């Protein structure tokens, strides 16, 4: 529809020629500025109109014409990260009361996360250190990432997502330019949360003989140890190391100087898995007068995965029993459905802890 | 790694343009270190000049170019026995 | 030059003299070494736990030798470009011709190095690339004395046995747990920029920790701060520090047979 | 391997570590040991209605004064068993007195904290470390009546209330709560077939629940169908009132 809106604009900003630039970045400051191209090439140039001398730094991407190559505008570094772009996301979905349950886990980690950035002067009385990195592990199927997720809501504000297969690339050394690139945006945006998933596929002690082409993974980790505790202590954000594997990682990686806070996930007991089936409750259909006391405690101990199965496998009876809403008959169906009738895998249940 | 006499003509070598003493070790410095390096002496001529700065003499003490001999045997570490290079 | 002295570490002493004798001594003192010809080591090979000072050492002996420090990660100089990697290790002695007197610094340095032919796989060779150049360059017209590498990496079990000689590491210096009395001195350091009641003994909390790198010394001081904060406690107490360090880890909650 | 002879670098083992998983599966085994003797109960977990229930034990009478409860795989048990009948009688040969439980319960684990083959020095009877446990209980002249826990991996434990088997863990909590030095024969009785029933999914009745108790009196008496029945009813009137 604005057709007319721009175009008006066009015999300034586009017939003449001020925008075509031919990217570049530059290498030595002599103060006669070394600028290589794109293209592998170099020259030197010196500043430009508007072009403070402040403004260029060392290895930065700068703007060149591309007839008389002369410095006109500064660009942003790094423009060679493109797949940790898509990481940034916006308004999550799990908000910080869909966890199940007020626990330990809840409790630890909005104080060495939310509390710091929320409230920065309240440790700054006491002159403390707040923990850079957390610990969450635990058995699957407890839902560890819905308590992390319930942190980024509170938090409001920029939220990275990595994938352990990320680290991993399709070329051998790219994986060092991916950890880096992780850092990177933490400078150039405060205060953000960067979440790690399943670092098992990287993490770990691998030693040596036995394979002899698996030498690739070991050196991500190594350099994201430089990038995470260098030679110069350079951190902001706070980091979060999440697997389902923790006895197979580096045992290194446990240790201090990285994770600070470790909060290790447990089973609900019978109060803990009754407040499952509470914030359940408000959804689906529940009869008055039910007690789900008595159904978490006809099930054993297991993860929260197989919880939340039972609230919606019970309003699946009402369609082939016949039945209006959920009553109490198909809650105990589904006690030998979603328990009994599932004994056969699908499960953990103290299957994966060490080996 | 050379023989007895092969190693008794680098001690020469290392010590010549170096500042020593005229009582400086012949043959007793290949019977210190046996088997735990025998190839690099010149390890041995950068630990001697430490021995000598904390007495504070400019000349070296023969007594402590036998001492950074022994050091060295707990200097490397690195293994790296080869007797399959052979062929 | 960073920000890091000597007098914000204690009890490392031992494993500091080390340190003074490789990139501090032999610069002031080269005009004695010319005198006796004597070369001075290349570098020194730092290994032990990771959660050592490692990092804060090496860190406080750049800052007094008041001269340009050069950085260069082992995991950086494997890059998906061929070449590229092993023209980092060449520029990175070319910055120590044009600035003589400068400090190179290698952290994890086996993150670069192998074997590989045996066994399957053929090995990789995007890696000893720029190892054969660290053998190279130090091979060259560096080891003036002047190009000295401090060598930092985890374990001494996986590296290359030639990595080792009188012309690129010299003292190999060991860093064990600290004893009693080191601990002690680390552990006030940490909390010289909290606020208590000046009624914490150290040397008891000395006894206390049992076999801790300067890593999990740090973390008591952490926690120390967080035990006060959830109770809204003025100060921190003697109490906290012991509670702080007590935690599971370990072998502890046995789910395993025998015990008995 | 991860055998016996592979010892793990964390201090542990393997097989018999997984041994515990076999007593997690098994049969809910309640009892509790109190001065007016010990009450025992297992649940026999009927399948199918063409099940014999008296057939099948899950309690086994080692002696006149000291019997046992089976829960578990019943071909390792019932070694333990026939070597626990032949101490129990070979004790009375060289003596002729009321043994100890507690010694009872060692000689039965002396045969049974020894698994392998080739030894040096000892013949090996056994074969496999087991994944079976049992509760012996008894009554001597001494210490009275003693309730104790049969681990096949390390030494036994005298427990006043044990549970094991799948409703290990849930009749665990129930023991450290409603367990007291004061409660009566009748108020024991009471309590396992309160705690048996929540634990178990299927109706409680005769078939698949069999209880036995040791006294100084009657010695080991087993509860028939009729006088367990007669137990549930009495169940059922208290929660009706409750």
């Amino acid at each position: 529809a604005p057709s007319h809106l721009w175009d008006i604009m066009g015999d300034r900003q586009r017939l003449g020629e001020e925008h075509p630039l031919q990217v570049a970045r530059c290498t030595k400051i002599i103060k006669k500025y070394v600028i290589n191209l794109k293209q592998i090439a170099k020259f030197v140039v010196g500043l430009g109109e508007r072009v403070s001398p402040t403004d260029i730094e060392e290895g930065m991407r700068v703007g060149v014409d591309r007839s008389k190559y002369n410095i006109e505008l500064p660009l942003p570094p790094r423009i060679d990260p493109s797949v940790t772009m898509m990481t940034v996301e916006e308004k999550p979905d799990v908000t910080y009361s869909d966890v199940g349950g007020c626990k330990d886990q809840i409790e630890k980690l909005r104080e060495v996360v939310e509390l710091p950035l929320l409230s920065p002067e309240r440790f700054a009385t006491l002159g403390i250190d707040p923990p850079k990195g957390i610990l969450l592990y635990g058995p699957p199927g407890t839902g560890k990432t819905l308590c992390a997720r319930a942190v980024a809501n509170r938090t409001d504000a920029t939220f990275i997502r990595v994938i352990g297969s990320e680290l991993v690339q399709k070329y051998v050394g790219e994986g060092a330019r991916m950890v880096r690139e992780l850092f990177e945006m933490a400078r150039t945006k405060k205060a953000c949360i960067i979440f790690f998933d399943e670092i098992d596929a990287v993490g770990g002690a691998r030693f040596d003989d036995g394979a002899g082409g698996d030498n690739e993974v070991q050196r991500t980790m190594l350099e994201l140890i430089t990038q995470l505790d260098g030679f110069d202590p350079r951190g902001n954000i706070k980091v979060m190391f999440a697997t389902n594997r923790p006895n197979t990682l580096d045992p290194a990686l446990l240790r201090p100087g990285r994770i600070d806070r470790k909060v290790e996930f447990s089973l609900p007991d019978l109060e803990g898995r009754a407040n499952i089936f509470r914030i359940h409750s408000k959804s689906m259909s529940v009869e008055r007068g039910i007690r789900w006391e008595l159904i978490s405690r006809l099930c054993p101990n297991s993860t929260g995965a197989e919880l939340r199965s039972v609230c919606t496998e019970a309003g699946m009876f009402a369609i082939r029993a016949r039945r209006k809403v959920a009553t109490e008959k198909d809650f105990l169906k589904a006690v030998d459905k979603v328990i009994s009738g599932y004994k056969k895998f699908s499960s953990t249940s103290r299957y994966m802890q060490y080996n | 790694l050379p023989n007895e006499a092969g190693r008794l003509e680098i001690f020469k070598i290392h010590t010549a343009k170096v500042k020593k003493t005229g009582e400086f070790d012949f043959e007793a410095a290949v019977k210190m270190s046996d088997g735990f390096n025998g190839a690099d002496i010149r390890n041995c001529a950068t630990e001697a000049g430490f021995f000598a700065i904390r007495d504070d003499r400019d000349h070296i003490n023969p007594d402590d170019l036998m001492k950074a001999v022994r050091k060295v045997a707990e200097v490397k570490k690195l293994e790296g026995t080869i007797e399959y290079q052979k062929l | 030059k960073p920000t890091e002295t000597y007098s914000d570490v204690g009890g490392l002493d031992k494993q500091i003299e080390e340190l003074v004798e490789a990139i501090v001594l032999p610069m002031k003192r080269a005009d004695k070494f010319k005198d006796m010809g004597i070369r001075a080591p290349k570098g020194a090979l730092m290994y032990g736990p990771p959660g050592t000072g490692k990092t804060l050492l090496a860190r406080a002996c750049a800052a007094q030798t008041n001269a340009t420090f050069l950085k260069l990660a082992a995991p950086q100089l494997v890059q998906m470009y061929i070449g590229e990697g092993a023209k980092l290790v060449r520029d990175a002695f070319a910055l120590a011709k044009e600035k003589a007197p400068t400090i190179i610094f290698i952290d994890e340095l086996d993150a670069i190095g192998t074997k590989r032919f045996d066994s399957e796989k053929s090995g990789d060779r995007e890696v000893q690339r720029t190892m054969l150049e660290l053998l190279n360059q130090l091979d060259g017209f560096s080891s003036d004395d002047r190009v000295k590498v401090l060598a930092a990496t985890n374990r001494v079990d996986v590296l290359d046995p030639a990595l080792l000689r009188s012309g690129r590491l010299d003292r190999k210096i060991e860093f064990p747990l600290p004893s009693e009395d080191s601990r002690a001195q680390i552990l006030q350091i940490h909390s010289r920029k909290m606020t208590t009641d000046d009624d914490i003994n150290w040397q008891e909390l000395a006894r206390s920790t049992d076999e801790f790198n300067g890593a999990q010394l740090k973390a008591v001081t952490v926690e120390a701060g967080m035990i006060a904060l959830r109770n809204g406690q003025s100060s921190v107490k003697h109490e906290d520090f012991v509670e702080g360090i007590s935690e599971v880890q370990a072998r502890k909650s046995k789910s395993v047979s025998f015990y008995a | 391997d991860r055998g016996v002879s592979t010892f793990s670098p964390e201090g542990r083992l393997f097989q018999v570590e997984y041994s515990l998983e076999a007593i997690k599966l098994g049969s809910t085994a309640i009892g509790i040991a109190t001065k007016e003797g010990v009450v025992l109960g297992v649940e026999k977990r009927a399948t199918s209605p063409l099940l014999e229930s008296d057939s099948i034990e899950k309690i086994v009478e080692i002696d006149r004064h000291i019997g046992c409860a089976m829960s578990g795989l019943t071909a390792d048990a019932r070694s333990m068993i026939e070597h626990a009948r032949t101490a129990a009688v070979t004790h009375n040969l060289y003596y002729d007195e009321d043994i100890n439980v507690e010694s009872l319960t060692q000689s039965v684990c002396d045969l049974a904290l020894r698994f392998g083959e080739g030894a040096s020095g000892e013949e090996r009877l056994m074969s496999r470390p087991f994944g079976v446990a049992l509760l012996i209980a008894g009554h001597d002249a001494d210490d009275g009546y003693q309730l104790f826990h049969a681990e096949p991996s390390g030494t036994f434990y005298r427990y006043n209330a044990k549970a094991i088997g799948s409703g290990s863990e849930g009749a665990q909590a129930e023991l450290l709560n409603e367990w007291h030095s004061s409660l009566t024969l009748k108020e024991a009785e009471l309590l396992v077939l309160k705690i048996l029933k929540q634990v178990m999914e299927e109706k409680l009745d005769e078939n698949n629940a069999q209880l036995s108790c040791i006294t100084k009196q009657d010695g080991f008496k087993i509860y028939d169908n009729e006088k367990t029945a007669e137990l549930i009813k009495e169940l059922k009137e208290k929660e009706a009132a409750e």
